[PDB]
């Protein structure tokens, strides 16, 4: 049927694993030596060559299994209040 | 929309704008 | 003030339990440990709905989980939510009965059932004024569905005056996972439909294309089934414990929803899902949630429809959210797809919203809808009994349990009645 | 890399490096006043009013 | 020496009185506390040694959800701890449960609280009902209540405000049925009836207030508005003050004819406001438009029976006369031949409040209309054409005979409304 | 008392009332708020002209602003007098007519004519006594000329007795900025002529030259040539609003300046502007407006009067002055250039004296003449219209939205004549 990879594949569905936490917290390694080798016009044209540092969240509640309220504003991460106290003060 | 339905006739200005009739208005101060 | 018993009965049933009390114990702001840790202080006017207080400032839920084989309550507890169920609630039977509607219905749940009761009605008048019995159980499986049955008629004749719901786990087709499984349905179905209130039926073929072509999942494992159908488990009540502007509880669903006392089966829903890709991309907004809801590819029940039609439908929102947007995508939905509605019963659709949203959610709503398509499933294993059943096969099992071939026939007989009765409305 | 950087270090000599590199101009630093940076100048004869 | 006492039956009725003792306490500058930071207020709240002014209403519900909400925000020290009764269980869209069964255990709690009121006030007029049809408690609980404050009290006044149920949307499934069956009591056992229709103030909103998705927190405040406008002749002086009894003599003929409809104008924001005039002939033409008016029928269908004007603010009697002078010259408003002379007037000085968040703009005058009219037959027989479809399949009726009552009130409810309508005609052709 | 309700449709047009206003609040006194500030009284008497007032002692101006494309309406409001204007006065559409006479006449400006005479009429019947109607637009494109002039068609039955001012841009021949601008500009006068009372044309070829030679500026951007024409615009009404010596307004003016109903296009005119580099070299004095007015360089149309002859002229003074040095010098300049009027009309010269001068300057004139010379235009554009036509392009635009082949030579038809009636003068 259909042969699955690891995710450094572009095999499949990678996009949404890409997507995913982990895939968000794995580190980016440095470039490094024979690195010139492995250049494109869109890399050295279109992109950034600062390097990044991991960003890491903490543990919020999930509703449905595809679920992320890590990557959001802070904004509506407590329980929103009613009509009666936003209206009447 | 909401002001077009407010039509009226008639508009009452002030005292230094005369208008028709302001002979007669300011004649009974 | 209004309290909810929720019971909890086989194996399926005990896996679906703690993923919905760790939902609820999330919604209220729960630990594992059992102390509230909340920021809000409308977390705990509406506390004792699902939870007992007791000493040192705890709670734990009001729940009874009844099982025949020790080898599921023992994982249910060694859970991430196991150490705040009572030990108490746990009933325990010495042998499983073996995906057999016989044995846990006349021979080894019979004797069973004399503790649960007595579990029960301890805990049920412990409260002032209760709502009624809610109930999830698995009809593919004789633990949960040859004794959960029986335990349904004996609470039945004690609390006459009450709401009875259940979450049944109907069969499928292509995910059948048991030969004798058209036994253990329409045996439990024949007895089931008399003696309840609300019926919904949660199939696993709709949990799992759900998971693959709308959250766009690799591995949807049962943590992941079992929350999908936790959010409209916890979704269904919403009203009961936060305020609102338009409140509706389950007696006030099912007066709308329940129009004939044969007619109490529903297909649910859940809205505001949507893949990790396109998560933030999307304007969660209610068009758009009315839009989610009304697909066919939403539904948890395996029926499409198409083929069928709405007889009652009912909304339940949550979050603030202005009600003429709503109550305009309500009219508009009418409107468009008249033909999907009859015509003998004007404005099918029941409106409810609350103002408390989830945790690190705005705005969300669950579906439930009694439709005439959901025949179709019945007359699905109608075929399968009655093929099954003409060639006198595998009820030497049954027969030699105390039982007649009586009750077969009874049970053809009924559910052929049923599915006729659903057929005039179409 | 730093090989390679040595390599082309040694190889800016060149007629074809000074003239034509790849993708971008020669450079205008000779010919622009020493200190101006461009991307931030305007250039052209603004009008008065 | 005068008084009313305010009876808030159902969701609505709590939902409504909560926007419209809000703006009571913003008209005489009542703080939430319950104090002072003119014996005008005495009608509405009554007096203490130590100064705090409670008030004279009672708040009735079966959900204790939307009760404990008054508890639990700002106006929990100025109401008063007894005067808003709780339930225990709701009537669950039914009304043989909120009549028979629950609303016998209650009665006799709220009726000694109202006895209690009453006795508290030397001189009362009459009750003021707000109320929702297809809810429930609105409808269930409310048809005894009326039936037993009427041999309680024999010739007290009894206003009723009404949320009537939607000809396209609604929020129920089973509102027909609350409608019909709560008609035949409140027929017999009220004197005058307003009615609101809650999509009529949605379009309201939309197309005059520049708002486009409203919420019930500000159709509350329109209906409380409107409320004030109807009282403010008790409260405040005016040129010539008009009675609870006054306009409740001038706006029915016939005792089966008491079916007013509610207009209020002008309605618009507060950018709008400054930039054209708003005379006296700006606001009464929009009252008299079948645009502005919140309930779901034409009067260009229909025919126009009594009216009433109610003015508040910077109003001179004279242009109030040509304004009336020349909407009997339009041959679009068609009047009665037995009714020439079908308009009352009151005037009131003090111009209408806003309210802190609110979206009416600050205006210098006001007026409200209380126009009876036959066009509300329209809407009767579009509804009892949703009943009549619904009963012919006996659909839902096992969840009110397996309550306690019988399966005949459905056939005489439908003859009742049946006759009602041929009333309304038979008033409506002239001779 | 006198009421003129403005008009102000298409781009140029929405470009040219803005600045219209701005010149009015300075000259009456009044901020960007909406309140007065005056020194003198003498402002406060005739404003019911332009002005309804609203409470707080706040005027606005009784003007209506049309277009289709919303672009020009954000920038009037974000203008520095933007706020002054009524909110519901701004009616428009969501598509452009797009440089089309078929698209804003016939296929989407008939749709939003419902509410413009509807707004119009709002204001017209509020006042006491109307004086007339007053049209700013221009002929570039069918998005102000296409329903400019459809309002006009409209408006005509509704009011017959009505005064119609229309100040249109006429097409020039070296700023021509539109490839159709004979299209669309033949089809407009075809339409406009035979249902107005006074027309204006203000091509911009004279806007530059005044910019770059009289006034000598370097930079004539649109703010500059706006002011240049609101200075006549606002110059014709002087006698409405101020007291004066001979008042005149539009009727007593269109009474002497139209001989036949044909014959009704003027030439616009400002005598006493002056470049600041002789502004203190030159002697402000009325022989020097006289003499300054009649040179064809301070005329607003590409046409030389060198070419034609005089039918009727009227000047309109503002500023404190005596009346026979001006009686003097228009029969001087009459006695002179004996052969540049027509000998079948004595006394061709109108008079205006108005005691207010304009705003910082002692004196104005302001020159409106009907001249045999402005059929140069109409020559330049008809031998346009033949060329482009003889050859049928740029039909397939037009005929495909409801016009025929037979209406374009109807309006070549009514264009001849016009210019051979307008001939036999000469
Ligand atoms: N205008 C307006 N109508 C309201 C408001 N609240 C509730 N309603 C009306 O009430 C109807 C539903 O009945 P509810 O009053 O909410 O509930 P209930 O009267 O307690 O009846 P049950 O549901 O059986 O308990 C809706 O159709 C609304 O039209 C409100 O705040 N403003
Ligand atoms: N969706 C879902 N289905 C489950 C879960 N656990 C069991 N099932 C289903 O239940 C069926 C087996 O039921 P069974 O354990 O024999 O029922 P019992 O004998 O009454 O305990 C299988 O076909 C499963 O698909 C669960 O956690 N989620
Ligand atoms: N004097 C003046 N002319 C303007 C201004 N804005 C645009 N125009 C003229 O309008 C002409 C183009 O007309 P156009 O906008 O296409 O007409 P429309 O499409 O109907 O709105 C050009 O020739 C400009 O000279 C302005 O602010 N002042
Ligand atoms: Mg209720």
């Amino acid at each position: 049927n259909e042969n699955t990879y690891s995710n450094r594949t572009l095999m499949g569905n990678w996009n949404q694993e890409r997507y995913d936490l982990r895939n968000i917290v794995q580190p980016k390694p440095l470039p490094s030596q024979f690195g010139h080798y492995f250049e494109t016009t869109y890399d050295t044209s279109y992109n950034n060559k600062m390097p990044l540092s991991t960003h890491r969240f903490k543990r919020e509640p999930h509703w449905f299994p595809g679920h992320q309220p890590e990557l959001d504003p802070p904004r509506y991460k407590c329980t929103e209040k009613s009509t009666y106290m936003n209206s009447y003060s | 929309k909401g002001s077009l339905t407010l039509r009226s006739h008639h508009k009452k200005y002030s005292k230094p704008v005369l208008v028709y009739s302001w002979h007669r208005d300011r004649e009974a101060f | 003030m209004r309290e909810i018993v929720h019971l909890q009965a086989g194996q399926c049933g005990n896996q679906i339990g703690a993923k919905f009390w760790e939902v609820i114990s999330d919604e209220h702001g729960i630990d594992p440990t059992g102390t509230y840790h909340g920021d809000s202080d409308l977390q705990l006017e509406r506390i004792n709905v699902y939870y007992n207080e007791a000493t040192g400032g705890k709670y734990v839920p009001r729940a009874v989980l009844v099982d025949l084989e020790p080898g599921t309550m023992d994982s249910v507890r060694s859970g991430p939510f196991g150490q705040i169920f009572r030990p108490d609630n746990f009933v325990f039977g010495q042998s499983g009965a073996g995906n057999n509607w016989a044995k846990g219905h006349y021979t080894e749940g019979a004797e069973l059932v004399d503790s649960v009761l007595d579990v029960v009605r301890k805990e049920a008048e412990s409260c002032d004024c209760l709502q009624g019995f809610q109930l999830t159980h698995s009809l593919g499986g004789g633990t949960g569905s040859g004794m959960g049955t029986l335990l349904i008629s004996k609470i039945r004749e004690e609390y006459p005056d009450r709401i009875m719901n259940t979450f049944s786990v109907v069969p499928s087709p292509k995910v059948s996972d048991t030969v004798v499984e058209p036994y253990n349905a329409t045996l439990s179905v024949h007895q089931l439909v008399e003696n309840t209130d609300e019926t919904y039926c949660i199939d696993n073929e709709a949990l799992y294309d759900i998971c693959f072509r709308t959250l766009k999942l690799t591995t949807p494992t049962y943590g992941d089934l079992n929350h999908l159908v936790s959010a409209t488990m916890s979704g269904v009540t919403t009203c009961l414990r936060f305020p609102g502007q338009l409140n509706a509880d389950l007696r006030k669903l099912a007066v709308n929803m329940v129009p004939f006392p044969r007619l109490h089966f529903f297909m649910p829903g859940f809205a505001p899902l949507t893949s990790r890709g396109s998560q933030q991309y999307r304007a969660l907004t209610v068009p758009e949630l009315t839009q989610q809801m009304f697909d066919a590819k939403n539904m948890m029940a395996a029926c499409d429809p198409r083929h069928g039609r709405y007889l009652t439908v009912a909304a339940v929102f949550r979050g603030r959210m202005s009600m003429k947007e709503v109550d305009e995508q309500m009219l508009n939905v009418q409107n468009k797809n008249s033909s999907y509605f009859v015509e003998w019963i004007p404005n099918n659709v029941k409106t409810a919203v609350c103002d408390i949203p989830p945790r690190g959610l705005k705005m969300s709503a669950t579906f439930i809808g009694n439709s005439t398509a959901i025949q179709e499933l019945f007359k699905r294993i109608s075929e399968q009994f009655t093929a099954m059943f003409r060639r006198k096969a595998f009820l030497h099992w049954y027969t030699g349990e105390g039982m007649d071939e009586m009750e077969f026939t009874e049970a053809e007989s009924n559910m052929n009645d049923l599915v006729s009765e659903y057929q005039q409305y179409q | 890399t730093f090989q390679q950087k040595i390599k082309d270090k040694k190889e800016s000599i060149y007629l074809s490096n000074r003239r034509a590199p790849l993708g971008k101009s020669h450079d205008q630093a000779p010919g622009l006043p020493k200190g101006m940076d461009t991307t931030n100048t305007t250039f052209g004869t603004a009008v008065i009013k | 020496m005068r008084e009313c006492i305010s009876i808030h039956v159902g969701q609505a009725g709590v939902q409504i009185g909560n926007a419209c003792w809000e703006l009571y306490c913003l008209e005489h500058g009542i703080q939430p506390d319950g104090q002072m930071p003119d014996d005008s207020f005495n009608t509405f709240f009554s007096e203490t040694g130590a100064g705090k002014h409670v008030p004279r209403a009672v708040f009735v519900d079966l959900e204790p959800t939307v009760i404990d909400e008054v508890r639990t925000g700002t106006y929990r020290q100025l109401f008063h701890p007894e005067q808003l009764i709780t339930g225990k269980e709701d009537a669950a869209n039914n009304y043989a449960r909120g009549h028979y069964t629950i609303g016998k255990e209650i009665i006799d709690l709220v009726l000694d609280r109202i006895r209690k009121l009453a006795d508290q006030c030397t001189g009362l007029q009459g009750f003021l009902v707000f109320h929702s049809f297809g809810g429930g408690t609105g409808s269930g609980f409310t048809s005894l209540l009326m039936e037993r404050l009427s041999v309680d009290y024999g010739k007290k006044s009894k206003l009723e405000f009404s949320i009537y149920p939607a000809p396209q949307v609604s929020t129920a499934v089973v509102e027909p049925y609350n409608s019909i069956l709560t008609t035949h009591t409140t027929l017999e056992h009220s004197d005058c009836a307003f009615m609101v229709d809650n999509e009529a103030i949605y379009d309201i909103c939309r197309r005059n207030l520049d708002i486009e998705r409203p919420t019930y927190t500000n159709l509350n405040r329109l209906i409380g508005q409107i409320v004030s406008s109807i009282t403010a002749s008790l409260r405040f002086d005016g040129a010539l003050n008009v009675d609870l009894t006054e306009f409740q003599t001038n706006l029915v003929p016939y005792p089966r004819i008491h079916f007013p409809l509610a207009t209020y104008a002008p309605v618009i924001s507060a950018e709008k406001a400054y930039h054209e005039q708003l005379s006296v002939a700006e606001i009464t033409n929009a009252c008299f438009e079948p645009a502005n008016q919140m309930v779901k029928c034409d009067p260009r269908h229909g025919k126009y029976m009594a009216c009433c004007l109610l003015y508040r603010g910077d109003v001179v009697p004279k242009d109030v006369n040509a304004a009336i002078a020349t909407i009997k010259t339009k041959r679009t408003i068609q009047f009665v031949d037995w009714c020439p002379t079908g308009f009352k007037v009151g005037i009131n000085y003090q111009p209408p409040t806003v309210v802190p968040g609110g979206d009416l703009a600050k205006v210098q005058r006001a007026v409200c209309m209380l126009s009876n009219t036959t066009a509300i037959a329209e809407a009767w027989a579009r509804l009892d054409h949703k009943f009549d479809l619904m009963y012919a399949k006996r659909a839902f009726v096992h969840w009110y005979v397996g309550e306690g009552m019988e399966e005949g009130e459905f056939s005489e409810a439908r003859e009742d409304m049946a006759a009602l309508e041929k009333d309304y005609e038979e008033v409506g052709v002239d001779s």
